[PDB]
């Protein structure tokens, strides 16, 4: 179990980082490509940041 | 024209436990040997669904049950008594309403204004000269001015005979889409989607249609109920934890808010604790 | 006074879902190349390969544990196509000291570099570094028991590590 | 100095953009609004949806 925890804690922290890419973070869309295709570039910079 | 049915005997409907039944596929995503937690309008496990018995006592029931957020439907039918359902808000030719009729030829779908009668029913007449059943009574509505959506499937034939199979259905009304989740089995059962029906109407109440057997009186009393039994369930917004196999089919499900044992299963993303 | 056949048409946008868009057609199918795949409801960049998956007839999308699209059906033909991401990796320059020589070896990490002497390793592949059968002591690590050095009119060689 | 140093990042550009869509069958009967055997008059004009 000592060696099982090192593999488990490294893999679960990696899957958390992938799961953060699907978060909106207060924006309209979590995916980046739908922000550009639906919002105008002069005011898209607020939604990107 | 519309006709009322007399000689009805009142009886309280029974309630039957649902032993981990009524789950479906929530999306189109194929998943191989993973455990996915979904949040959708699902039937709760061990819920008290409503059992309606249609046996000849002369019991024949088809009331206007409400459609809150999604209705689970089941039928242990061996003689094709259950045909279709009414869907609409008020059913008085003032609101835009849906109709599903699976009669003897096609699965015909109309979605337009119908003056629904007090007792919507599908009556079939029996000819004793050649021992055959032919549908002759269609008293669902009165008239329709204009109709938006109309669907007619491929023609077929039915036996239409009362014999001396579990048809399972789940209906949902999300973002103007009508979705039917169904499978045919002779427990656990995952329902595959069959028909996507993008109409865009609002439905508040529903009412099923039964094919009563007619042969000993006038049009309001000369009939028999036959053998029929269908269950009605109600979906609730609760989360699950599905178990996809190596070939994509759901083989098990866990209700998160049922017992504290499964609260540990949902927070650990595993079926064994 | 000659009669004409006049047909008028009108378009609207109600709260009902749409019916006709173009239907805007499509293009041909390209496999085994890094392309920008487009479909009914997904966009992305990846390479399409033939798969042997067991998709359900009602299932079109395919996701892994990390919710990344792995296999989607092409909508016309009943066929399964895998999506692996287009190959990427860091660029590492393996060099000796500048007072010794200016020759360099480029290590393209985590890529089969037939797409970009060439010697394929488990850490990628080496460009400009030759492979020798004999084993020497490691001075410049690369990975997976492979180390580069500057020995023998002189060139960068790659070998297996001598443990002692 | 002697050693291995990471300088840049390698990625492959996409060669071409491929767009897919399902088949164009199950079409509405649009061939009857232009190739009908007879057109009605202006006082009894056909109302087709
Ligand atoms: C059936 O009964 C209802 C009960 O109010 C009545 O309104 C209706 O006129 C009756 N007759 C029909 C539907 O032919
Ligand atoms: C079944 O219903 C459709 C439409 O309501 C109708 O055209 C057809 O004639 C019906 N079948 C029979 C046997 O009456
Ligand atoms: C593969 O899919 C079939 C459905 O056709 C299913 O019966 C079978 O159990 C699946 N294989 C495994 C190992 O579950
Ligand atoms: C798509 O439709 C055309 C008819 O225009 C047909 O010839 C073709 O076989 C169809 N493609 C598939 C994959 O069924
Ligand atoms: C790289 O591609 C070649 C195809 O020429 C193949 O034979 C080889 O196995 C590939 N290497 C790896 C590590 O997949
Ligand atoms: C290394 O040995 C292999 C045989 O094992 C041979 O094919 C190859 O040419 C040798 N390489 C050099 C650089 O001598
Ligand atoms: C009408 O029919 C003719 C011959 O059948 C055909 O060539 C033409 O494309 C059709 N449509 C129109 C809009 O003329």
């Amino acid at each position: 179990g000592k060696l099982q925890d090192v593999v488990n804690q490294n893999a679960q922290a990696l899957n958390t980082l992938v799961k953060q890419l699907s978060s909106n973070f207060g924006a309209i869309s979590s995916v980046l490509n739908d922000i550009l295709s639906r919002l105008d570039p002069p005011e898209a910079e607020v939604q990107i940041d | 024209q519309c006709v009322n049915l007399t000689t009805r005997t009142q009886l309280p409907p029974a309630y039957t436990n649902s032993f981990t039944r009524g789950v479906y596929y929530p999306d189109k995503v194929f998943r191989s040997s993973v455990l996915h937690s979904t949040q959708d309008l699902f039937l709760p496990f061990f819920s008290n669904v409503t059992w309606f018995h249609a046996i000849h006592t002369k019991r024949f029931d088809n009331p206007v049950l409400p459609f809150n957020d999604g209705v689970y439907f089941a039928s242990t039918e061996k003689s094709n008594i259950i045909r279709g359902w009414i869907f609409g808000t008020t059913l008085d030719s003032k609101t835009q309403s849906l109709l599903i009729v699976n009669n003897a030829t096609n699965v015909v779908i109309k979605v337009c204004e119908f003056q629904f009668c007090n007792d919507p029913f599908l009556g079939v007449y029996y000819h004793k000269n050649n021992k055959s059943w032919m549908e002759s009574e269609f008293r669902v509505y009165s008239s329709a001015n204009n109709c938006t959506f109309e669907y007619v499937s491929q023609p077929f034939l039915m036996d239409l005979e009362g014999k001396q199979n579990l048809r399972e259905f789940v209906f949902k009304n999300i973002d103007g889409y009508f979705k039917i989740y169904s499978k045919h089995t002779p427990g656990f059962s995952a329902l595959e989607p069959l028909v996507d029906l993008p109409i865009g109407i609002n439905i508040t109440r529903f009412q099923t249609l039964l094919a009563l057997h007619r042969s000993p009186g006038d049009s309001s009393s000369g009939w028999t109920a036959g053998a029929a039994a269908y269950y009605v369930g109600y979906l609730q917004p609760r989360t699950f934890l599905l178990k996809y196999n190596e070939n994509g089919t759901i083989t098990d499900a866990v209700d998160c808010a049922l017992d504290p044992l499964s609260e540990t299963k949902c927070t650990l993303k595993s079926f064994t604790v | 006074y000659q009669p004409y056949r006049v047909v008028v048409l009108s378009f609207e946008l109600l709260h009902a879902p749409a019916t006709v868009c173009g239907p805007k057609k499509s293009t041909n199918l390209v496999k085994n190349k890094c392309v920008n795949f487009n479909f009914n409801g997904l966009t992305g960049t990846g390479v399409l390969t033939e798969s042997n998956k067991k998709f359900l007839p009602f299932q079109q999308f395919g996701r892994d544990i990390a919710d990344t699209t792995d296999a989607v059906r092409d909508p016309q033909t009943l066929e399964i196509l895998d999506i692996t991401p287009c190959s990427f990796g860091g660029v590492s320059v393996i060099t000796p000291g500048t007072n010794t020589s200016n020759q360099v070896a480029v290590l393209y990490q985590d890529v089969n570099c037939t797409e970009v002497n060439v010697f394929q390793t488990r850490a990628g592949c080496l460009i400009g570094a030759e492979h020798v059968n004999n084993s020497y002591e490691c001075d410049i690590p690369i990975g997976a028991g492979i180390c580069a050095s500057y020995q023998t009119s002189q060139s960068i060689i790659a070998y297996t590590m001598s443990l002692g | 100095e002697k050693g291995i140093y990471q300088t840049s990042n390698f990625r492959v550009q996409p060669t071409e953009s491929i767009v897919r869509f399902p088949n164009i069958t199950n079409l509405c009967p649009f061939g009857e609004v232009f190739n009908a055997t007879r057109f009605a008059s202006v006082y009894a004009w056909n109302r087709k949806r």
